[PDB]
């Protein structure tokens, strides 16, 4: 997408303070709690039956870290989110069959999680720049579906 | 709210679909998979090519389920209670896809009911497809 | 947008049999009857109380014919929908204040009215070519909102 | 539908919004116009500059309707009836915009209630803003 660079360095400063190991697991955790029909791709992960299980479940924390490490790769290729994500886009389509509307739902839980985590420091204009990145990644990752 | 004009307009257009519902179900499915191809990540296990007996057999179940909801228009949350439990707990199809099937069902009826698909039957049909989606999505959480 | 050179001959061959003036009026009409909150833009228009009041109003008719005349130009340039409508985008934005979500709703009522009209000729691959065209014209017209 | 434990979570969390309800309602609004600028086609006659008194006065009408819907959470259509009638017969705001304000509302609360915005209270508040939005758009057609 293009961010004005007042947007670009908004996103980039904030993200240098993130814990990708812990916002990882909370974002993918709260997706599986707040939108429970998304647990259909993760039953192999165990006990996902209360909120406190989902959040305690270490495969959930582990793969969140892996979701959020790839996320950080495109925050570094913001110019080119499509070539950077063409491969996982193909992979979520063709080997994982993930409905790309879930990419929008993780998008918006990640913005709730960054508000949570940065408090007042996640101002209306940093959110607005971060709604433009998570639509960009959701888009980039829907990219190779057919 | 389905008004009493709506129920008459939906029982009038669906009655005229008739022994052809099964057929019209499959053609909706097909139109959905070609126009909104993310809707295909829900059928990975299907033969989704044209005239597939799997698409024509899923067409017949979607279509029977609509016949039963038109027949108990008056009491949908109860006629459709096993399929809202199935949808909500095994299928867990994202709610947006209900919009994309109702649009490809509305274009299949228009295509085949020239004389019956009037502005007001269309509003009635679009209202009823939106209550059936709301009821199959009711117990998602 | 990306219409394969087969999707564009499909769109172009159905649209040269279309009477613009008459499909125009049945699409605005049916927008106004099937999504009745869109009538918040057309108070100056007169009797809009019942489906046949909306469908016989010659104001509603008339402006349908104005909308579809400009969509019809959009079709001569599928390769630059954004500069061919950015002037109406800028006008529905800043002077008419239309939420661009009404351009999806009219786009989906016009796929229903061309089906209704063409019947068995409006095939599943011709529906799929026109879904990508009324999406491209909705993005085009949403382009200069802000 | 709001389970009892959802009712308890909604009521606890709106419990400490308490008297900043108005100030967070103005700030959800202000995130909404900046994150989703299409929603401003609805506020033509406002000043939507940072710190406008009209954004702050409409945040307070809005959070007070939510306060009222929290206190009458077991009968929200009678508690919100006249607000459904104004959305439906005058404001006539496209239904997707309720979804955009709920998410700004949840990002504002998330940011001001570090301790009370738990997965669980996040899930009940999002079920609760999807129920107030269903009730305000009830009667659109
Ligand atoms: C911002 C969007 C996302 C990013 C960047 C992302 C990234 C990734 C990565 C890097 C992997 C692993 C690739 C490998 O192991 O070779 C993966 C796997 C997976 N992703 Fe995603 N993903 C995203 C969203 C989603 C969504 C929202 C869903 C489902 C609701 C999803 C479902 C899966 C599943 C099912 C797997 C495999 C889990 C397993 O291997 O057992 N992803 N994703
Ligand atoms: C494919 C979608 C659309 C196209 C091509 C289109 C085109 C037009 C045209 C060319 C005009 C007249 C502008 C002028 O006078 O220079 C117009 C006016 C207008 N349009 Fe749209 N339009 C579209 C969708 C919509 C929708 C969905 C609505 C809202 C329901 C809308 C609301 C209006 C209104 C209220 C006017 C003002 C009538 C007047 O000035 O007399 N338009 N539109
Ligand atoms: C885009 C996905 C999707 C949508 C929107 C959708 C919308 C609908 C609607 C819409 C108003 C109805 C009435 C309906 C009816 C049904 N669906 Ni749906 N279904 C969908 C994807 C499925 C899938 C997948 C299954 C499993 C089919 C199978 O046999 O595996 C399914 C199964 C069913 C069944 C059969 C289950 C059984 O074996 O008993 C019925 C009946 N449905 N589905
Ligand atoms: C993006 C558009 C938009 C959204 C989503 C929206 C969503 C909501 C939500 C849903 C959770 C609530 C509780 C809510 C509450 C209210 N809105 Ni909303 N409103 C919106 C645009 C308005 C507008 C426009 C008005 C009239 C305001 C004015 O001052 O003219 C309005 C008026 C009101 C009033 C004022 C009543 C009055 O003046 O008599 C309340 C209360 N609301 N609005
Ligand atoms: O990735 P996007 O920001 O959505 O932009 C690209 C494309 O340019 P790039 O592929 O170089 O990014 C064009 O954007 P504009 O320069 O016109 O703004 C436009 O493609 P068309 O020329 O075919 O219209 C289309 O943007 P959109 O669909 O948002 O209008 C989109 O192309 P793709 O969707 O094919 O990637």
């Amino acid at each position: 997408v293009h961010l004005t660079p007042e947007e670009k360095s908004a996103v980039t400063a904030l993200w240098g303070k993130v814990n990708v190991d812990e916002v990882g697991g909370e974002a993918l955790g709260r997706l599986l709690v707040v939108y429970p029909w998304t647990q259909r791709f993760f039953e192999s992960f165990g006990d996902l039956s209360t909120p406190d299980a989902v959040m305690g479940n270490p495969k959930v924390k582990a793969h969140g870290k892996k979701v959020l490490g790839a996320f950080s790769d495109g925050l570094a290729h913001l110019d080119n989110l499509k070539g950077t994500f063409a491969t996982l886009s193909e992979l979520h389509c063709d080997k994982l069959h993930v409905d790309p509307e879930n990419f929008r739902l993780l998008g918006n839980v990640l913005v709730c999680v960054l508000a949570h985590h940065f408090g007042k420091e996640f101002t209306p204009p940093v959110q607005a720049a971060y709604q433009k990145v998570v639509a960009g990644v959701a888009n980039a990752l829907a990219h190779k579906y057919h | 709210v389905l008004s009493p004009a709506d129920k008459t307009n939906v029982k009038a257009a669906w009655g005229k679909v008739g022994a052809h519902a099964g057929e019209y179900g499959a053609e909706a499915l097909e139109r959905m998979f070609l126009s909104f191809p993310t809707t295909k990540t829900y059928f990975p296990h299907f033969d989704l090519s044209h005239g597939s007996a799997q698409v024509k057999g899923h067409g017949k179940k979607v279509a029977d389920a609509l016949t039963n909801a038109v027949a108990h228009v008056d009491d949908m949350p109860n006629a459709l209670s096993a399929l809202s439990d199935l949808h909500a707990h095994k299928l867990r199809v994202d709610p947006v896809n209900f919009k994309l099937l109702s649009h490809c069902l509305l274009v299949t009826l228009a295509a085949h009911l020239p004389a019956e698909f009037t502005p007001a039957v269309h509003a009635s049909l679009d209202k009823f497809l939106a209550s059936v989606s709301t009821v199959l999505t009711s117990k998602y959480r």
